This record gives C-alpha cells, structure tokens and sequence, in this order.
DNA sequence: TGCATCCGTGAGTCGAGGGTAATAACGGCCTGTACGCGTCCGTTTCCGGCA
DNA sequence: TGCCGGAAACGGACGCGTACAGGCCGTATAATGGGAGCTGTCACGGATGCA
C-alpha cells in the first residue's frame, strides 16, 4: 500500500488500505527508500552484502 | 455583549485580553478619526496625549495588535513554495561545536590527567565534571576526610598552575 | 534626424517613412493622465471626442453618488475630484522609502430630503500614489510598473460546435458580462434550444420569453421562419406568464418558497437593474456593435435590456438557419458569423488607468456600505459628511493592489531597454485573466490579427511562452481599451499622406496593402498586382485599384526591442525570439561604446527611456562638472540638473549619468546632454564591437563554448560594476535593547580594525567574506553553562559576558569597497517602523571582470559561456598582427538558422575598415539603388541597417568588393569576406581563410559568482529536518525522483542510503558521520529518517492506526 | 460493488464502528510549530486555526447541551462541529473550502500528503541533501575521460 | 592532497536516464566554473550555453 | 516503537476511540496557543507543556527542577514531565468531542 | 435500460523571492501575581603583616 | 612574590505594602432571515439520478 500511496491518488489508496487491515511487507523498492533501508538490488541483496 | 465577548476571546490565534483588545479598538478609532479629521499620520505623541496614555505604551499596544502568518502561502510569484521551508530551525545541532565540545572534553580529560589524582579529584568535584552538579568545598572536604582551608589551598594552587602557558596553550583556542 | 545633437548615423534605408515612432511610454502616461483628469489629457480628448471628456476618479464618483437610504429620505453626494502638490520629491522618496504620492480631495454634499438641507465639506480621500516622467511607480522607496492586461472584452460571443456523433451543427452564445452573471443560448443535439443560466441547463427559450411577458403570438410573429423555435412552442408544455415565472423560480432559487411577486422582480434585479448587472462602457458598446440597436446614441445606461436578449436569441436562431445578414427592427443590418476569443477585435487592453479604476472602484464600494450602514444608525440632523465618510477602505485597497498583486511587477532595470520594455508590456496572466494552468494551446498562438498590435517574436521562452507580450513601436491604445494601429489610406492607387487609426475590425472590414509596396515617388503603384492581407489573414495578389488602405512603414509589426535587432528578416524565429529576450539582460559597462551596425530604433529607444538627461529648454552649458550641470537658458533664468553617480539599480548594476557636453557648447531643448548607463553620445549600446573569428579552435570553443582574448580582461573592455547593499535593523528585545557598538563578545580586535568608533565600518574601507560590516550585540538573558565552559572561564578570567553577538556579517562569496553608508535613528526623528530602533545601511560594489563560465551574447541569440580566456599571443592574427578578440564555432551558424550575425559581422567589418565605392565610369549597378553619402565612409564609420528594410546582399558584396587599407597597402579581408589568420599557438597559417569582422556583442547577467554555491552542512528546516535550499539561505542541492530513479537503476544501494539518511533527515546521524569524519573513523551506520517518522505521525494524526511490526 | 467492503469488514477483526469518530487526535505541535520571526512577528502553521475551530465549536456544543438549548440550536451546532472537522480532515472535499485572510484556502491534513507538494513525493522520496554544490559548466577539452 | 583521489558525482536536471548520474575524479582549477569532458554532453544532454 | 530499523512489516488499520485516547497524553481542552505576553505555552491549550512535554531540555513550567538530576520526574505543581525538548514532537492529544 | 450530469485527478524541470478591512465603554470587585529594600551564603578584592 | 587567612561587597531566599492584569457582570426606545463571486483545460473513469 505504500508504494500506491507514494504514486499516486494517495487518499483513495490509503481509504481502501486501512479498511481491508492491508499489512506492507518492506519488501518492493520503493518502500526501502522511503524507510531509509538498502533497496533489494544491486549492492543491497543478501548475495553481496 | 455576548457576540462581543465571543469575537474577542476566540478572534485570534494567539487570546488577546478584553481590555486590551478593548484599548486596541479604542486606538484605532482614535487613530481612524485623528486621520480624517487632520489629513496626515498622527505621530504616536499625539496618539498617546489624545488617548491620554505613555507614548511606550502606544508602541506596546501596536506591537501586540500585530496578527502572525500562515507557513504555508505561496510566497514565490509562482506557486511552488511555501513560507515554511525558507525558515531555520535555530534548535538543531550544529553539527560541527557538537565535535568541538567533545574534543574539547577529550583536551581537558587530557590537562587533568597531566596533574594528579588528588588535583584531579578536587577540581573535578568542585566544578561537577564527572557529575552535572557542581560539589561546594565542604561536601570536598568532607569526601577527603579534609577541611575546606585546605581545599581552599589545593584549588588556589590548581586554579595557579593551570594557567601556566604548558596548560593552557592547548586551551587557548577552545574559547 | 529630429533630434537636435543626433550622431550622424548612415542609414541603409530605401524608402521614406511618414509617419515617426510615437511616445514609447504613452500607453503608461496617457492612460494615467486620463485617470487623474488632468489638462493635457482633457484636451486630448477635447480634440478626439469632446462629448464627454471624464476621468476614471470622475466615472467613479459620478456613478457612485448619490447613496439614498432605504427609506430614501436623505442623501450624499460626490464631485469635483482635485489633487494636490506631491508631498515630496522623487529622489527624496526613493531615499527615506516614502512612497511617491499626493493628497486627494474630494467635495462631499449631505443632502435632506424631507426637511432639505446641504452639507458641502472637502474630504480628504488619502495619499494617492502618483506616476513619475518615466511612467513608473515609487512604493515604499523602491521602484514598481503595473503591466497592461490582456482580457477578453465583456459582450456576446458566437461559436458552433460539431457533436462528432450526428455529425450536425450546434450553435451557441455567452453573453459574458462583467460584475455579473452568467446565460447562454445554446443549440442541442435536438432542436430545444437551452436558456441555460448560471451552469443550470433546462427551460428552453420559450419559457424565458414568457417571463419575460412575450406571448405566443408574439413570439411566433417575431419568430416565423424557426423550425427549432417553433417545434419548442409545441413542446413548451407551459403556458402562462405566471407560470413561466414560477418555473423560473423554482430552478433557479431552489430551497425558497416562491411567490408572484418575488420572481416578477428577481429577473428585473438579475438582468436589468445595475446594481448586480453592470456590463462595462466597453460591453455595451461591444454588444451594439454586434447587433446594431444605436448607432449615434451616445454610450450609457450600461445595463442589459430586453431588445438587447431577443436581439440575441434571434441571432442565435439565424445564425443555426445559416443567415448571411440580420436586421433588428429598428436597427441598422448587420452580417452575422461566428466570434473569436483569440480575435484583437474582442481582447480589449486594460491598462494601468483602468486597474487603479477598478480597484478605486472595489475599495470606495465597501466605503459606500459603511456610509450606508451608519447612516441609519446614527440620529438624523446630527450627522456631517466627515462623519459619514470612511476612507481607509479605499486606501487599504489602493496599497492591497499596489503590494502584493502579480500585476504590479517590480520593474527590473538592467539596463534602459529593460526599463523601456518592462514597461509597454502586455501580460495575459493576472487577476481576472487564464493562467497558466488553464493556459491551452490554443491561446499561445499568434493571430493575424496581431500584426502591427503586438510582435509575433519578442515573448518569455520559459512557461509563459505566449501568455506575455509587448506592444508594437506605432500600435496605440484605444479609450475603451482596443489597440489602433495607424495607416496610410490609399485612394484609386494614390498613396495619401493622410493617417487614419484602426482597430481589428475595421483593418479585417477593409484591403491593406504592404509597407515595401513599389511606390512611383508620385503616390501611385508601379505594378497593378501587389502585396495584400484580407479579413481571414488571407495574403493575395490584387489590382491596385482595390486597395484602400497602405502600412505606414515598415517594421510596423514588431516591438521595440526586437527592431533594436539588425538583418533581422534573415534570422529565423525562434533564434530572433531569443535574441529580442536576452537583449534586456546585458549588464551595464564601465564604458560602453556604440554599436557599429544596428538599427534606426537606438537614439529613440536611449532617449524615450528616460535614463537620458535631456535638457528641456534650450540654452547655452554654463558649468559643467562630474556631478552637475547648468544650462543658461536663452532668458535670464538657469536651471541645474544632477547626475546619478554609481546609484543601485533595482537588480544591483551601476547606474551613472556622465555628461556629454563642454563648458561652451550651445544645446537646443531636447538635445541630450548626458548618458546613461547603457548610452553613447546618445543613443544606445548594451555591449561593445569585438573582432570575431568563425573558426573551431582546439575544441575550447565546443558546442556553445566562447573564447575571449584576455586584452578583454586588461584594458576591462567587459567589466561591470555591481553594487549591493546590506540591511541590519537594531530594534527592541523582550530582554532590553539592542545596541549598535564596537564592543562585540568573545572577538578579537584583529576584526575590528575596519570598524570605526560607532560601529560601522569605515566608508571605503574592502571587505572580505566573513568580515564584520555592521557591529550589533543583543541581551542574551540568563542561560546555564556547561561545566567545561565553567571551568575554561575560571582558568582564562573572562567574564560572562552575558548578550549575545549578532553582527551583520556580509556573506559567503562577496567582496569589494565600501562606497556610502545610510543610517537611521530614531533620535533623530526619521520614520522607522515600529520596534526598530536603529537601521544602517552598507553599501558594497565589486568591479568584477570577465571569467570563464560568464554568459555572453551577440544580437541574434547565439548565446554561451566563455569557455577560456586565453593570453594574447596564444590567439589568431591577421596578417598586420592585430590579434582577433573573440572566437566562435562554425558548426553553431548553419543549424540555428541565423546568418544573421555572419551578414552582421560582415557589415561590422565594412564599417570598421572604412569604404569607398569607385565611380570613375558611372555609379556601379549594384550601388544603383544606394542612397547618397554612402559610396564612400571614413574608417570606424557608424552605420544604421533598418528591420525589414536595411542593407541588400549584392550591396555587401559591393561594400567587401571595395575595403580601403588599414595604414599600408594591404586588404586584410578579400572579397568572400574570409582573412588569412595565423596561428599564434604554433606559428604556421591555417590553411584556409576564416571570415572575420566586428560583431556586437553583450555581457549578459548570468555571471558566475552569482551561480556558484557549496554546503557542507548548514541550516535545517523546522517540521521536517531536511536542509534548505537557495543560495539565500546555505541550502543543499535537491536529490530529486529522478535522481532516485538513475541511483536504482545503476545497481547501486549504498550511495542512495548514504544521501537518503545520514546526509538529509538522520538528526542523531549527521553529528555522528561529522565525528567520524573529523576523527578519521569509519562512517557509522545510518538509522531511519526524521521524516518518515514525521510521516508516521502524521498518519497516525489521521485516525489510521499505523504500527511497524517487528515480527 | 457492496460485497467488496463488506467482506473486506468481515474477514478482519476490524470493526465498522470506528468509522465513526468519537476522539479526534492532535497531531504533535512541532510538527505545526508557531515560529516567532525576526522582529516579534509571529508565523503559524494553518492547522492551528483548524483545530481552534474545533476545540471551540466542540466547547461551544458542550455549554448548549448542558444549558438546555432547543432542537434547532443543538442541531446547527452538531453540524457546526461535524463541518469544522470534515474540514480538518479534508478541506474543500465537501463545500467551499474554508480559507482564511486573503482568500486563501487553509490545508487540512490531507494536503499535507496529496499531490507533488505531499509528504511523499516532496520529503520521502527525494530530499535536499548536504555536501552538495552547483555552478556553471564549461567545456574541458584537456581533461581525461574519468 | 584531501581531495586526491577521491571520487565525486556530477548531477544535471532534468535526470531522463541512468547515465545522467556520472562519477569522476575531481581536480582543483582556477576560476568558478565546473570543467566538463566534452564527450560527456551527449549523455548528459548538456549544452554550454 | 524505538525504532532500532529492524522491521519486516508496517500494518496500517482503521482506529477507535480507545486507541485515539491510548495513543494521547493527555486531552487539550482550550483553543490558546502561545500567552500574548510571555510567550511560554498555556496551559491545557493546543500547545500545552503539561500535555505535550517542555519547551526547553531539562526545564519544568515554573522551574523547580532544571537539571539533569531531575529526570523523568513529574513536577508536582507545575504538572511537566521534565525530559528532552525533542520530546515535543513524539507527544500527541486527542478531542473529546462532545 | 441508456443518457446526461457531475465529480475527481493530474497536467516539469533549475534560480529570483520573506510583514493584510470593517467599534458603546465603563464601575465594583476581587483574587492573583509581582517586586522593591534588607541580612543572610558566597566569591572578588582588601590590606595588615610578612617571608 | 606569592601565599594564608580571614574580611569587604554582590547576590539566593523572602513578609510586606502596593500595582495592575485580567476577568466577571451589566447596561432598557427601537431595531427581527448574508454578500457573494463565480462560471477560458482535457482526457479518463465511474457513480448517480431519471426517462
Ligand atoms: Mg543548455
Ligand atoms: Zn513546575
């Protein structure tokens, strides 16, 4: 949910969230960036860091 | 009466006392009326002798009529920025006397440690340097089983030495 | 000529014009003399309409007075508007920060209407701002220009639309008032015409006649021949007036109980009554135009009426009927066809008079309110008009339009022509106007109609690129706010001296011919087939004999500062565009010579700019000096003018005023008689003629990359001056006050050496970044110390020293002398604003030379940036050893479209060297068309190639063909225009010729010192914690999405934690990567950010329960 | 259509009843800082008003429910309350948007997120940065490719 | 001999592609203005005007 | 809560009235926000120090304690939490609406 | 069932930029807050004798 | 010269008498439903009300 909230039509995203109890899981790349953790690409995968 | 009371209290932000928005109404009729009837700005003197108040307390009235601003106008000619963003926040962390303060420490750890431990001992608990407050001589010489004549004695001559250019060369800058 | 001590400028012009550029700061003066009702324009318009010659402060008071009562059994008048002498000079205002203004005085009348009585009083109305000579604004010292509107005129507009399904017509009208409502008779997929009124689509036409009161009769009478409207009379299920106006009422007032009385009104109060349907002068006389009702009734009564609605609605039905004329009974025929918005003939022009018109109007409205409102409350025969008048309404409202509106710009001067074309400035964009969002393509175009009203080149190339514009050099302003331009009237083929002013619709009603059109010297035409623009913008060949209308000179269509452009008819447009937009950037010289090759549009723009002393009455120079000059009038009486010596223009460029004359010169009034800051001798220079080359060198002139020679540098041919000035205002404290002193805590005296014994630094005394200019110290209060602090004071002695330093300190990247300080007190009885005490202020100017990175310009718009300065003899040479200056790239010319500048620099080089035409056997046939005192000029000779009608290419050729030698015998430049340079870098000639010549060229102000920034870490914001951003404040550069997006896409994580965290929002992770740094440790790990957690409060703020779940 | 949120209520431990809102929080005050400016000038942060409003209408309805008010009073001040915190929440979803001086229209919470100038796309995903720096570019046809 | 070897980042607005982020190795000069690699301004769509 | 940046899942869900007067410290009862004269917060107002933590590191309301000795205590007259001047941002209120 | 109406959303990128409309005003009282000299702890000179 | 060992003012806690700051209450001819500013974007999707 966040990822849609951050794109675009941020207050019809976020109504419909909170309703379905909708639980991110940190796991795409844009969420990364926003929380400030390393993005799961390039450098930041378990393989090479 | 009601309507009134209810625009004062609750008309601005920041309450404003009745009297004093009553005073602030009264100045600016005076003033509004001061202007029609002279053609030119009256001078807060005339203000003052026609209210029949201090000139600082015309001032003071003024100063606090003035209404604050919202952080988030347009500001620009373009509407792309707000007010908000163009304000310091004086209440953060220099980031750099932050540095400073902790070498600072480090020197001073450093000159207390060239004396030794009964000077240390003294100073530190005389000035609160280990703890934030700052031991008087009694609770000094109670800890050290001595008098305060004597811990009279031992900071003079501390408080001599550490002015010597071999400790305070290092310190110099630090101020 | 028609200047008295005019340069004798060679021009290249081939015909004569009648008709001279008018007074470029008319569209300003006149429309502001009008407003004010003063003499000159009373006669003006005595001499062009003496009906009814009234002022704006007039139109206002006249339809304003009189206010009744409710009961109407006492009024107040107004009248006789009258102002007073200004209350102080123009250069003191600018000064002490007053603003340029005057008193307004009124003549109030209270009269009784049962008992009858006059109360005649003179009412001051308040401090009017006034305009300067220069048509510009003074408001709070600085100097401000209210730019012209661009509205669309309020009246009816026709249009048809295509419903691209049934593929039929369907017919529209707005009858757009102004301060009213909204209604429009449209044409559906069907054939029921909708009345639809203020956005409520119902109730056909038929149910509006009828409450109007016309009956079916009636309406059939009127209306025979519509199928639409007579098929609607079937379908009208509704009849009677009564219930017509009950339907009214119901869809129009919903929620309100109506009655037969109520709605028999609310029409008449909605469309009749002018209290809440006034539709301008302006309106009115659009909409009798486009219908025909009066055509010599003098214009009032500006309220809508019912013959004016049925005119419409009949309109509309043979407008769908497909019609060619209409003919309103007893109404003069009139052809009926759709309206344009983009149309000149409906975008009216409301100026500066009118804006102050309406915002005088909006202000004395709530004036007229509260005059009603304590009218009735206070006790009748008790009252006078000074009671009843309020007049900080109406001065609140001129200083709320005057401050803070985007149509009072502040008038950036960078140089005159700045000036000159900030004012005569049209902007679409404002209150009342489209902006910029709702801004359709449609909108940004150049319509036919603007030729010689508004020039299709010179316009913003940024967001705004259509949405502002400038006025032609001939365009003239109308009354009701349309734009004229004048014309010669040919009659049966004899070209008349006689110019007559049109407007759109009279230029699109009759045949125009072209400006260049082959006159015989006797008024008639050599050929019978000419040049010729129709109503549609249609350009045809036809017969001499149809013609009936003739341009009064070329270059009519284009403004001032793009006519200051020469060879423009070869540049293309876009490259023209951006040379019209980058010539109102150059930055003042310190010398700024003429320019060798340009326009005849230079002496009128220098001197109508008004940064020109110009000596108004003639007279012999008696003393003349650095600083002033007087003129011994012819009798008796003398007169001394001061010069402006390094004044701070708005935008931080000298300003001087140098005198040209000498102790014994006789000057006739008009003569200049001393320049500006951008003029020489006169007339106009923005730069300096500078030897060009066309050759790509070594790759340092690279894709828009100059290189200068660094004689430019040592005899400083560009080197500006700047001045800034600094403002630090000691004012009261809750904890005491502030003082201005020497004494500042924990300093040195090392820093105030410069510091005088007041405080402030000595005047002349350089500055350097971090210095201290002016010394302030405020109360710190009471706040506790550390103990190390504690302990270092007890060792060193030093007290507590308990205020706090705050000093004007000048900022990061400033340098120079110290040229005047300005310091206010309040002992000295000066006029502070509240709270402030003591106010100083320091001027510094730098004399900044040209760099690398410093952007420069020729007049065709090929910019760029000095890529190298490099030394003297590193650069190519003629064969004489005279090195060129500057260094351009040839691969630049040809894609841009713009040989304008090769065809300027050939005629540079014409003008430098110096000709001579040879006619040992007869003129030569390539001169023939040449004018006299031009076959041959002496070296260093001015020329003055006009817009569209200048300098032919066979006469170039002929002017290289003859080139007569420097100081030996040797022609440097050959026929093709090119020259033998040698390399001064390794010393073998290149091995072909290089064109060569005199450019004119200009430093921009886009210098480097104004663009270079750094941080390392400075001031955060306050909600979130992020850096700021501007070179005002320290600010960071901006990581943007995109940014984001290449970091991601590079693979790379690391670099984006780095500049995500612990560089922007970490509070407790800047001072930690700072200490590692500073220590040499390795940069700890980064934590999450302030503003994520700002967000998370924020969401939680919402009512969304928002909590981070571990597992 | 319905079914969706329906089951959306049904299949959680979420109940519909917090739908409605009985205790509206207040967003911490550095996050809405009332900043003096140089000079004694005084800036706040436009929630304040809003809050302001609903503080007093929520008083306002307090002193007439336990003075005894009549049906029509009680009602216009509930919807009173209920219009000041739509517009809290949202301004300018429902109605004019309440503005203040100027003709300005306020920013309620939701603005604080919608759009370019939200929360997200103007500090979450791209911010101001330190050690950073700009100036005018020429060319360097002596240097190196790296 | 701080700045010796150590790389740093040239950005430009707007940023349409991946290579619109480049890293160099920076030299000290003279004057105010940012030296660039002719055979960059393809990537970066960069003129110098 | 800490926010050590250990997380795997971020659950957003519709609040209650409990969890609303859960998460506040305190109710704001009165719309002032700064005293016109010595602009310190007031009391109970929508910048309550009672409610909201202090202004200034280390200092209660009327400034019976202001050192850190005095640390997470509660000052029996003036009613401040005394602790860091950050703690303003973290605090929130809730309304009681009528 | 189709049709119109309406609503809502998004529509660029970098500097340059910081202060506003609109009137009963007093008596009586009252409790609270403050705050200006004096004697105490304590810290910067004092001065009498002195090594 | 510096040190020792107290001695001289410059400052934290105050009853007290006073200043004023702020708040509450109450005013008597009669007056009895708003100003008001808007409505020059364009494509898309979808929900709603009614023929
Ligand atoms: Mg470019
Ligand atoms: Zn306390």
């Amino acid at each position: 949910w966040l990822s849609a909230a951050s794109f675009q039509e941020t207050t019809r995203v976020l109504t419909d969230a909170a309703i379905n109890c909708r639980s991110d899981k940190l796991n795409g790349l844009k969420e990364n960036v926003i929380i400030g953790k390393l993005i799961p690409a390039g450098t930041g995968i378990n393989r090479y860091r | 009466q009601a309507i009134t009371r209810a625009m004062a209290d609750q008309a601005r932000t920041i309450r404003i006392p009745v009297h004093m928005v009553e005073v602030i109404n009264k100045l600016g009729r005076i003033q509004r009326e001061l202007l029609q009837d002279l053609g030119r700005e009256p001078t807060p003197e005339e203000l003052a002798k026609e209210m029949d108040i201090t000139p600082e307390k015309v001032l003071e009235i003024q100063q606090y009529a003035r209404e604050p601003i919202s952080l988030d106008q347009t500001i620009g000619d373009e509407g792309d920025s707000q007010l908000g963003d163009f304000i310091e926040d004086s209440e953060a962390v220099v980031a750099v006397d932050a540095v400073s303060f902790t070498l600072l420490q480090d020197q001073l750890q450093s000159v207390l440690d060239t004396l030794s431990e009964r000077e240390a001992g003294v100073v530190r608990l005389r000035f609160g340097l280990t703890d934030g407050q700052p031991r008087t001589l009694d609770e000094i010489g109670q800890v050290y089983g001595v008098t305060r004549e004597r811990i009279r004695q031992i900071e003079s001559k501390t408080m001599s030495k550490l002015r010597h250019p071999s400790r305070s060369q290092v310190l110099r800058d630090y101020l | 000529n028609s200047v008295p001590g005019a340069p004798n400028r060679v021009s290249f012009a081939k015909l004569r014009e009648p008709l001279e550029v008018p007074g470029l700061l008319d569209v300003q003066t006149d429309s502001f003399e009008w407003l004010i009702g003063s003499p000159r324009w009373r006669e003006s318009a005595a001499e062009r309409g003496d009906v009814n010659p009234v002022g704006g402060l007039e139109e206002v008071l006249y339809e304003l007075s009189p206010i009744e009562d409710f009961s109407g059994s006492m009024s107040l008048s107004f009248s006789d508007p009258r102002f007073d002498d200004v209350k102080a000079p123009v250069d003191e205002c600018k000064d002490k920060d007053m603003t340029y203004a005057a008193p307004l005085f009124v003549t109030a009348e209270f009269i009784n209407n049962n008992t009858g009585e006059i109360k005649s009083q003179t009412v001051f109305m308040g401090d009017f701002p006034m305009m300067t000579e220069k048509g510009t604004f003074i408001i709070n010292g600085t100097e401000r220009v209210v730019v012209s509107q661009l509205v669309r005129s309020p009246g009816v507009y026709f249009d048809e639309t295509i419903d691209k399904s049934t593929d039929k017509t369907l017919h529209s009208v707005k009858v757009i008032p102004s301060r009213g409502a909204w209604l429009e008779f449209d044409v559906d997929k069907r054939d029921t015409v909708g009345v639809r009124i203020d956005r409520k689509r119902r109730q056909p036409v038929t149910v509006l006649l009828k409450a109007l009161g016309w009956t079916s009769e009636q309406i059939v009478e009127r209306f025979g021949f519509s199928e639409i409207m007579r098929s609607t009379l079937e379908k009208d299920n509704t009849v009677g007036t009564d219930e017509a106006l009950l339907d009214i009422y119901r869809k129009l007032r919903p929620g309100e109980p109506p009655t037969k009385e109520s709605a028999q009104t609310l029409l008449e109060n909605l469309f009749f009554k002018e209290k809440r349907y006034d539709l301008a002068r302006v309106g009115r006389y659009k909409v009798n135009k486009k219908l025909g009702l009066h055509v010599g009734e003098p214009i009032t009564s500006s309220t809508l009426t019912e013959e004016d609605v049925v005119a419409t609605i009949e309109y509309l039905v043979r407008l769908h009927e497909g019609q060619t004329t209409m003919t309103v009974p007893g109404g003069v025929e009139v052809p009926v066809e759709t309206d344009d918005i983009d149309h000149f003939g409906n975008r009216r022009l409301r100026t500066v008079g009118e804006l102050i018109q309406n915002q005088i109007r909006v202000g004395m409205s709530r004036m007229e309110r509260v005059v009603r409102e304590r009218m009735t409350t206070q006790d009748v025969e008790a009252i006078t008009p000074q009671t009843l008048i309020n007049i900080r309404p109406v001065v609140a409202a001129i200083k709320e339009f005057f401050g803070t509106s985007q149509l009072s710009q502040f008038m950036d001067q960078n140089n005159p022509l700045s000036g000159l074309t900030h004012k005569r400035r049209l902007s679409a964009l404002g209150p009342g106007g489209l902006s910029r969002e709702r801004a359709g393509l449609e909108v940004r175009d150049v319509h036919p109609s603007h030729y010689g009203r508004m020039c299709p080149i010179e316009t913003p190339e940024g967001p705004n690129i259509g949405l502002i514009g400038s006025l032609s050099v001939y365009a003239r302003v109308n009354p009701f706010g349309f734009i004229e331009t004048p014309y010669r009237k040919v009659v049966d083929g004899v070209v008349s001296d006689e110019i007559v002013y049109l407007t759109a619709d009279e230029e699109d009603r009759h045949v125009v011919a072209q400006a260049n059109s082959p006159i015989d010297a006797d008024g008639r035409f050599v050929e019978p087939r000419v040049l010729v623009r129709r109503k549609a913008g249609e350009v045809e060949y036809v017969p001499s004999s149809e013609v009936d209308y003739m341009d009064v000179s070329p270059r009519q269509m284009v403004s001032v500062a793009t006519a200051m452009i020469p060879f423009l008819e070869h540049d293309d447009a876009n490259r023209a565009l951006m040379g019209a937009n980058m010539q109102r950037q150059a930055v003042p010289l310190v010398r700024s010579e003429a320019p060798l090759v340009g326009t005849g549009m230079e002496l009128r723009a220098a001197i109508d700019a008004g940064d020109v002393v110009v000596a108004e009455e003639s007279g012999v120079i008696e003393e003349v000096s650095a600083d002033y000059i007087t003129v011994m009038h012819d009798n008796g009486t003398r007169r001394t003018y001061r010069m402006r010596k390094f004044a701070r223009s708005n935008h931080g460029t000298c300003a001087n005023q140098c005198p040209i004359v000498d102790a014994g010169d006789r000057v006739e009034a008009g003569q200049v008689i001393a320049d500006g800051p951008c003029t020489d001798d006169g007339e106009m220079a923005l730069g300096k003629n500078l030897l060009v080359a066309i050759m790509p060198w070594e790759g340092h002139n690279y894709e828009d990359a100059i290189i200068l020679s660094n004689r430019l540098v040592e005899e400083d041919v560009l080197t500006s001056i700047h001045i800034e000035e600094h403002e630090i205002d000691a004012r009261d404290t809750k904890l005491g006050a502030e003082e201005i002193t020497r004494d500042i805590p924990n300093i040195s005296d090392e820093v105030l050496a410069d510091l005088d014994e007041r405080g402030i630094v000595r005047i002349g005394a350089e500055v350097r970044d971090g210095d201290i200019l002016v010394g302030k110290v405020t109360p710190k209060g009471e706040t506790e110390l550390t103990p190390e602090e504690r302990l270092l004071r007890a060792i060193f002695g030093e007290k507590a020293r308990e205020v706090r330093d705050t000093s004007l300190k000048v900022p990061h990247g400033e340098s120079g002398k110290v040229i005047g300080i300005r310091v206010f007190s309040r002992e000295d009885e000066d006029e502070l604003p509240a709270g402030v005490n003591e106010l100083v202020r320091v001027y510094v100017a730098q004399k900044r030379k040209i760099s690398d990175g410093d952007k420069l310009a020729g007049r065709h718009g090929n910019k760029g940036v000095i890529g190298k300065i490099l030394p003297v003899e590193d650069m190519p040479f003629l064969a004489d050893g005279t090195p060129v200056d500057i260094i351009l790239n040839t691969h630049g010319v040809p894609r841009r479209m713009n040989i304008g500048q090769i065809l300027e620099t050939h005629l540079g080089w014409c003008a430098h060297s110096g000709w001579k035409v040879d006619a040992a056997k007869g003129v030569p046939d390539w001169a023939a068309r040449l004018p006299d005192e031009l076959l041959e000029a002496q070296p260093n000779a001015i020329v003055s190639t006009p817009v569209f009608d200048g300098a032919q290419e066979a006469e170039l050729q002929g002017l290289l063909s003859c080139t007569l030698p420097n100081r030996d015998g040797d022609v440097l430049v050959d026929a093709d225009g090119k020259a033998m340079l040698f390399d001064g870098r390794s010393g073998e000639p290149f091995p072909y010729p290089v064109t060569v010549g005199y450019m004119y060229i200009m430093k921009l102000h886009h210098l480097v010192d104004d663009k270079i920034h750094a941080r390392s870490t400075g001031p955060y914001s306050m909600i979130t914690q992020q850096p700021l951003g501007g070179k005002a404040q320290f600010g960071g550069q901006r990581f943007g999405e995109m940014e984001c997006w290449a970091m991601q896409a590079y693979g790379a994580a690391y670099t984006l934690q780095e500049l995500l965290t612990i560089k922007s929002d970490d509070t407790v992770g800047r001072v930690k990567v700072y200490e590692a740094i500073v220590k040499g440790e390795n940069i700890p790990e980064p934590g999450i950010p302030e503003s994520f957690k700002v967000l998370l409060k924020e969401l939680q703020s919402l009512c969304l329960n928002v909590e981070v779940l571990s597992s | 259509k319905r079914l969706k949120v329906v089951a959306a209520f049904q299949q959680s431990g979420n109940s519909p009843m917090g739908m409605v809102l009985d205790a509206v929080p207040v967003i911490p005050p550095e996050l809405r800082p009332m900043v003096q400016l140089d000079g004694g000038r005084f800036a706040t942060s436009d929630l304040n008003d809003l809050y302001r409003r609903v503080i007093n209408r929520n008083n306002r309805l307090k002193r007439l429910i336990d003075l005894g008010a009549p049906e029509i009073i009680v009602n216009n001040e509930k919807r009173m309350l209920q219009e000041s915190v739509d517009a809290l929440f949202d301004n300018g979803r429902r109605g004019r948007p309440v503005t203040g001086p100027g003709n300005r229209p306020l920013k309620s919470l939701s603005d604080l997120l919608k759009g370019k100038q939200g929360r997200f796309r103007q500090n979450l995903l791209g911010k101001r940065v330190d050690y950073s720096g700009r100036s005018v570019i020429v060319v360097g046809p002596q240097l190196k490719l790296h | 001999e701080v700045i010796a070897e150590h790389p740093v980042l040239l950005n430009r607005a707007p940023t349409l592609h991946r290579l619109g982020i480049q890293a160099f190795e920076p030299m000290l000069v003279e004057g105010k203005a940012i030296q660039l690699h002719p055979l960059v301004c393809e990537a970066f769509n960069a003129d110098f005007d | 809560m800490l926010d050590v940046n250990f997380f795997d899942e971020l659950r957003i869900g519709l609040a209650t009235a409990e969890d609303i007067r859960q998460w506040s410290y305190g109710e704001v009862k009165k719309p002032e926000t700064i005293n016109y004269r010595t602009l310190k917060p007031e009391k109970d107002g929508l910048f309550c120090e009672k409610i909201f933590g202090p202004t200034r590191d280390w200092e209660c309301y009327c400034g019976k304690y202001k050192r850190v000795r005095f640390k997470g205590i509660i000052c029996e007259r003036c009613g401040v939490e005394v602790t860091r001047a950050k703690v303003r941002r973290e605090r929130m209120g809730h309304i009681e609406l009528a």
